[PDB]
RNA sequence: GUUUAUUAAAAACACAGCACUGUGCAAACACGAAAGUGGACGUAUACGGUGUGACGCCUGCCCGGUGCCGGAAGGUUAAU
RNA sequence: GCUUGAGUCUCGUAGAGGGGGGUAGAAUUCCAGGUGUAGCGGUGAAAUGCGUAGAGAUCUGGAGGAAUACCGGUGGCGAAGGCGGCCCCCUGGACGAAGACUGACGCUCAGGUGCGAAAGCGUGGGGAGCAAACAGGAUUAGAUACCCUGGUAGUCCACGCCGUAAACGAUGUCGACUUGGAGGUUGUGCCCUUGAGGCGUGGCUUCCGGAGCUAACGCGUUAAGUCGACCGCCUGGGGAG
RNA sequence: UUUUUUUUUUUUUUUUUUUU
């Protein structure tokens, strides 16, 4: 229930497959009855160093009421994602409802 | 200035050595100024806050 | 530290960088770096500069 | 040996410090399902392996390939080999057979021992390294492709998983890091078993040598009917190599079928 | 750090008459208890010197709260001992 | 100890660890003219070099010569 | 019988966390092929290598080695040592509190129990970049040498006999000490919160105030001026660790 | 807080008595 503040990075252009992405991310927070703040699709945003060739990724925000026992479970499927470009957590503080 | 929206409009404390200012110029309470602390990090880690020109 | 100049003359408005980025930067390293001791020295810089 | 269960040696108060202090591992019967070797080196005739000593050679262990994989199974005990060092336990899959498996350091409870196509990614009979994760423990791989596992033991020997390497070619082990054996080879996990069997000696000597083989001893020293030295008079101290054939450093290899070891960095 | 199913049933039964919550016998009782929970769940987490202090802590202070009812009221002291033992 | 029965009776030394070494593997060895049987029902912590000299430390030091081989910036000068 | 020394529950709280888990990123080696004609390092003065088998470099494509750079402080924790990225679990110490319930269950310690900077023993190794040793060309009154390219160990350490030195109020246990005000700081009660903190208050730290005391630098109440429970250590030169 | 322009130059015997 650790109010967790989470960002991740896909390949830029795969606007197609990141809705169908994004129902089978939150799959694992609805399966634990964790909840959710705010789920902001940020886009395409331009990078700050050098990583991934294409200069650029597709971003996601969101901010859950979830347990510790589905954040390896998150940590893993986004590092065996062969198109993720980068990901972090941060934690508790309150929550934040209102976006970017 | 205890959470993101705000400090968004608070971009003019930054100095053109592209960092968080010595507050002299203005003197912060340390109360308010602690609060402004921590939404500095959180935001410098996400990028909400662009560290400096280039980046 | 990424500077324009602009109808080249060789303008040297790239002088600001001199502000940290570029210089300030070598406080510690000058082939090797000081090393041992420059830590307190570094507040007791302070107490020569109250005038 | 800084592990545990680790069996440390005995208090002086006979001959013996080693043998393995180890309980709870040897047993009787030899179960219905075991196989022997056989005779002396009898190559036909005059053999090239020195000093033999060959009575109780004897028995081994009979299962290899393991290639039943999808089936599952549980632990029911686990042993020792003799002739590998090697923790083997003996496994009941829930189809109706029992079978041997090669085991790490403790896998019992009786655990969950499954393996198939993306479907599993346990320590599991044996399991292909395309379809799970990247990791130093492996353990079984095909020698090649089909063939049969290189490792028959649980010694200590990682192999260590590449991501992507070349296109599938993978593994960094010892002595060549360019194998390039495609992650179509099977995995089981993984390479600790019993170190502690291997990684202190058990005895100068030990039930483990001289019961059944006599296992090197000389081959320069007395007698020079044999070696390329020499005269007599205890002295030795000449130039005496292991001719015509080498040994302090040169190579042996030029040419063979698939050949995989490219860069070789040696020392 | 034992459930309410417990703490509620300890009350009740080393407890006098009203409000004896927080004394001596009642202590006892919820050390006593929570010692022997502990217990069941101490076999995991493998290096947890850092709470193996606390309850070292508890179940010292238990021997000494013993030792403190026995000069300060024997037949109490007795009566306790008699239906928990902790003699140790 | 019983191991060179045949000068010695061990005052011989068979332990056994290991840095290094031969095999990324139809492995090293080829005995038989065709074996692939030792090793193998097995992988470079399996088996072999040359040894080791309880155990435990300790291997300082120093590359002239001379070995061990490896290589290619480059000449001695070949079947090609 | 009390002053409540002492605890547990209860309610709240924030950082460079005791020990297992995860891992955000400069440089720059050497190579796979892209190129440019010859000179890169390095110094008191340059060297042994290298260069019509093209001195670096610098893109593009690969393979290895896993520093903590900094909201970073004109500072924060902590018994010391001792980390700095933020974090999963076990959650040191806290320690600010309406209360609740028992009545000194209390202080402080030798041989001991643990911890234990430098270092040996390690057992197998993890084997970047620097630099004792290692290797040399050099500057040579002998360099047995500093450079300067190459250079390990030290980086840390699973596990663990670790005494131990420089961790000086040159110095432990502390209770009253109530002329005090002056800062650095920090949890905080009260204000039309008009405020750059005004009326206040405990703590963690320092500034430097009498009567005394008193060599000369002055130290000036928690502090050496009174006053106290010892677990010490204190046997003078050279004997010595 | 980079501070190697050479390293070394034998012994003595200087001393105008004392109580204040």
């Amino acid at each position: 229930m650790r109010h967790y503040e989470i960002v991740f990075m896909v390949h830029p252009d795969q606007s197609e497959q990141v809705p169908g992405m994004i129902e089978r991310y939150t799959a694992a927070i609805t399966g634990a009855e964790g909840k959710i703040h705010r789920l902001e699709d940020w886009g395409r945003r331009q990078l700050a160093y050098p990583i991934n060739k294409l200069h650029k990724a597709h971003y996601v925000l969101m901010n859950v009421e979830a347990p510790q026992e589905v954040i390896d479970e998150l940590e893993t499927t986004f590092r065996f994602n062969d198109a993720v470009i980068r990901s972090m957590v941060m934690r508790t503080k309150h929550a934040v409802t209102e976006a970017s | 200035e205890i959470d993101y929206k705000d400090i968004a409009t608070l971009k003019n404390y930054i100095t053109e050595s592209g960092k968080i200012v010595p507050s002299r110029i203005t003197g912060t309470r340390a109360k308010y100024q602690r609060q402004l602390a921590r939404a500095i990090k959180r935001a410098r880690y996400l990028s909400l806050l662009p560290y400096t020109d280039r980046h | 530290i990424k500077v324009r100049e602009n109808e080249p003359f060789d303008v040297a408005l790239r002088r600001f960088k001199r502000s940290c980025e570029k210089a300030g930067v070598l406080a510690e390293v000058r082939r090797r770096e000081f090393y041992e001791k420059p830590t307190t020295e570094r507040k007791r810089a302070k107490a020569s500069a109250v005038k | 040996v800084k592990c545990k269960p680790t069996s440390p040696g005995r208090r002086h108060v006979v001959k013996v410090v080693n043998p393995e202090l180890h309980k709870g591992k040897p047993f009787a019967p030899l179960l219905e399902k075991n196989s022997k070797s056989g005779g002396r080196n009898n190559n036909g005739r005059i053999t090239t392996r020195h000093i033999g000593g060959g009575h109780k050679q004897a028995y081994r262990i009979v299962d290899f390939k393991r290639n039943k994989d999808g089936i599952p199974a549980v632990v029911e005990r686990l042993e020792y080999d003799p002739n590998r060092s090697a923790n083997i336990a003996l496994v009941l899959y829930k189809d109706g057979e029992r079978r041997y498996i090669l085991a790490p350091k403790g896998l019992k409870a009786g655990d969950q021992i499954q393996s198939g196509v993306d479907a599993a990614i346990k320590p599991g009979n044996t399991l292909p390294m395309r379809n799970i994760p990247v990791g130093s423990t492996v353990h079984n791989v095909e020698m090649k492709p089909g063939k049969g596992g290189q490792l028959a033991r649980s010694a200590g020997t990682y192999v260590q998983i590449v991501a992507r390497d070349g296109a599938y070619v993978t593994l960094r082990l010892r002595s060549g890091e360019m194998r390039k054996v495609e992650a179509d080879c099977r995995a089981t996990l993984g390479e600790v078993g019993n170190a502690e069997h291997m990684l202190r000696v058990l005895g100068k000597a030990g039930a483990a040598r001289w019961r059944g083989v006599r296992p090197t001893v000389r081959g320069t020293a007395m007698n020079p009917v044999d070696h390329p030295h020499g005269g007599g008079e205890g002295r030795n101290f000449g130039k005496h190599p292991v001719t015509p054939w080498g040994v302090q450093t040169k190579g042996k290899k030029t040419r063979s079928n698939k050949r995989t070891d490219k860069f070789i960095v040696r020392r | 750090s034992l459930s309410t199913e417990a703490t509620a049933k300890i009350v009740s039964e080393f407890g006098r008459d009203a409000n004896d919550t927080g004394s001596t016998e009642v202590q006892v009782a919820l050390l006593t208890a929570q010692i022997n929970h502990l217990q069941g769940h101490f076999a995991e987490h493998k290096k947890d010197h850092h709470s193996r202090r606390g309850l070292l802590r508890m179940v010292s202070q238990r021997r000494k709260l013993l030792d403190y009812l026995k000069r300060k009221d024997v037949a109490r002291y007795t009566r306790l001992i008699e239906r928990l033992g902790l003699r140790r």
